[PDB]
RNA sequence: GCGCCGUGGCGCAGUGGAAGCGCGCAGGUCUCAUAAACCUGAUGUCCUCGGAUCGAAACCGAGCGGCGCUACCA
């Protein structure tokens, strides 16, 4: 048995102006974040940069202000859930 | 200061004050939500009313006025048309409580 | 046969607070 | 040790362990978010005032140590509309039960009648309607109910089978309800001689039927622990326990005693003769409707190699159909099942996701 | 009940004097402005309570919450 629901954190991280940064905390480690990453950059003009802490833990890193629209696009290409996110900031 | 001081916004000069008065609803005009601020002028915002639209600005606020998302602001509809429309006036954060408070907007969405 | 019950509804009803 | 295994049938949080816990104080635990999951479990020892639960007659009237009837045992299933399973498993072991009804709920509630029917069914035939939530009411509404209840108790099985309104909460009126359950819920001859036979629905613990079991016999577990093959456990009764006392020996009526593995086994005589089928005849009936959710949709008859839950004894096994005859089919199991008699079962089908049950029969060999 | 996390906010780590890292919020500084880049934070002593010992969040207990073990213990 496998849990649901997990706390899956985008945070506002301060970017070159007055734009920002989807950071994501408390990432699923099941598939390829490599494979994700590309994924990601492909869809959006982001860049995708992966922090590592230790045990458990990534920081993923997406250059912009998208939030929802990150959040619909990973809905629609399987992987992650709908429940999991989390907005965190402003 | 406007926006980030510069050596360029000194030849302008704005006039309104944060003490303004609110501006009320006319007829082919009405209150809008930003669904999501688009490209080129265009906005896509939805009305308190319901219905989806496409917001556009039109002159005046284009430089004057910046706006963000989530915003309560002032929609003349077209009279002609309809799905494409237009922004008259934006409502300030403060401005948009005290219409909440009031009632005169439905109570639906928040600041 | 309701007698006994109905017997029975009258004394819990008279055993209330 | 207790004589006799009484069921508190019903719909789900009507208060069937409430009223278990009214009886004897003795609660199942809990589950604890939620509600009784396990099937429940609780003694208790009824005297009367000749001149009660303890004794002590010197509640009511005076002193006389009032005199001690019999010792009984209660099975608190569990309500909720999926639990069947387990609920159905648990009647096996009865002896007679207890409807407990909610009095401020709309009367034939799905698994008020689900229950019901099961009763009538396997042939739990000694039955006590009991309107409980009556603490939460008007005195209007309690009988209106009591005459629903004496109107579905009609073309049923159900002639005099009485129905005493309680207050499981505040414990009020439960003395007539011992009154009752001391009337209609007589205690069941079983001669001794019979082959010892027991059935299992805890273990970490189930019921004896027929025979009898004595500290330090040699026994087995059917069918026992699987390779794919099933073969019989062998051990020595190390010892017997009711409740919390120790006894040397154990007879019906009752439980008696890791997660729950040996779940839906059977215990018997070692070197005894029963028999560990695979595929199984079944003579059988069905009912008209399904009677149980919360929709009443008519019973297709049995298709061939349909998946099926036979429910035999305390286990609950899942099944194929191979044959489909008037009333005899023949099924090819998962789980081997220990037929130790001739035999009663209950028949079910996934019809919405959750099972349902829907029709019963006999075992045939 | 056991084990770790017990915060100065989240998320990561370390046990006998030393305010531990990454993020976040709150605020500053630098630049015309924002961001990066920088410091300072907040219930003053890092669960609740007190003690052995000057002391300490760390040593010891009674008393709580999350999960790593249990399976409902008549
Ligand atoms: C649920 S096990 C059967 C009841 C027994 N008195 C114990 O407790
Ligand atoms: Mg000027």
């Amino acid at each position: 048995e496998t849990a649901t629901s997990n706390y899956i954190h985008i945070r506002i991280q301060q970017r070159n102006g007055r734009k920002t940064l989807t950071t994501v905390q408390g990432v699923p480690e099941e598939y390829d974040l490599k494979r994700i990453l590309k994924v990601l950059k492909k869809d959006f003009a982001c860049n995708g940069n992966i922090v590592k802490d230790p045990e458990m833990g990534e920081i993923i890193q997406l250059q912009g202000d998208q939030r929802a629209k990150v959040c619909e696009f990973m809905i629609s290409q399987l992987g992650l859930q709908k429940k999991n996110i989390k907005i965190h900031g402003f | 200061n406007t926006k980030g001081g510069k050596k360029g916004r000194r030849g302008k000069n704005d006039s309104d004050g944060p003490k303004r008065e609110l501006i009320y609803k006319e007829e082919g005009q009405e209150y809008a939500q930003i669904t999501k601020m688009l490209g080129n002028g265009r906005v896509e915002a939805s009305c308190f009313d319901g219905n989806k639209r496409m917001a556009h600005i039109r002159g005046k606020l284009r430089k004057k006025v910046w706006m963000g998302q989530g915003d309560i602001i002032l929609v003349s509809l077209r009279d002609f048309q309809d799905d494409q429309c237009d922004v008259v006036h934006k409502y300030n954060l403060d401005e948009a409580r005290t219409l909440k408070n009031q009632g005169e907007l439905p109570e639906n969405a928040k600041i | 046969v309701g007698l006994p019950y109905s017997e029975l509804l009258s004394r819990f009803f008279n055993i209330l607070r | 040790q207790a004589t006799i295994n009484i069921g508190t049938i019903g719909h789900v949080a009507h208060g069937k362990s409430t009223v278990v816990r009214a009886i004897s104080g003795v609660q199942t635990v809990r589950l604890e978010r939620n509600i009784t999951i396990k099937l429940g479990y609780a003694n208790a020892k009824i005297y009367k005032c000749q001149e009660e639960i303890s004794p002590k007659c010197q509640r009511p009237g005076c002193p006389g140590r009032y005199k001690l009837v019999r010792h009984v045992s209660f099975v608190d299933c569990p309500g909720h509309d999926i639990l069947m399973s387990t609920m159905l498993s648990g009647a096996a072991v009865m002896d007679a039960a207890l409807l407990l009804i909610a009095g401020n709920e709309s009367c034939p509630q799905p698994q008020t009648s689900e229950h019901l029917a099961a009763i009538e069914i396997m042939k739990l035939k000694h039955v006590i309607i009991l309107q409980n939530k009556v603490d939460l009411m008007r005195e209007e509404s309690a009988l209106e109910h009591q005459k629903s209840i004496l109107k579905f108790i009609r073309g049923t099985i159900a002639d005099g089978a009485p129905i005493v309104p309680i207050s499981a909460q505040l414990k009020y009126n439960i003395d007539a309800v011992n009154e009752f359950i001391v009337k209609t819920i007589p205690v069941p001859p079983r001669d001794f001689m019979i082959s010892p036979r027991l059935i299992v629905i805890r273990s970490f613990g189930g019921s004896i039927l027929n025979g009898v079991f004595k500290l330090g016999d040699e026994i087995e577990i059917r069918p026992g622990i699987v390779t794919i093959q099933c073969k019989p456990i062998f051990s020595n009764i190390v010892s017997l326990f009711a409740e919390q006392n120790d006894l040397k020996f154990a007879v019906p009526g009752g439980l008696i005693g890791r997660a729950d593995r040996l779940v839906g086994q059977v215990v018997g005589a070692k070197g005894h003769l029963p028999n560990i089928y695979t595929d199984i005849e079944i003579n059988y009936f069905l009912l008209r409707r399904l009677l149980g959710v919360k929709k009443q949709a008519k019973v297709r008859k049995l298709e061939p190699n349909e998946v099926l839950m036979v429910n035999i004894g305390s286990t609950a096994t899942g099944a194929r159909v191979v044959a489909v005859k008037a009333d005899m089919a023949r099924l090819q199991l998962t789980s081997p099942a220990c037929t130790e008699i001739n035999e009663k079962i209950a028949l079910s089908r996934r019809i919405e996701k959750h099972w349902r049950l829907i029709g019963w029969a006999t075992i045939k060999k």
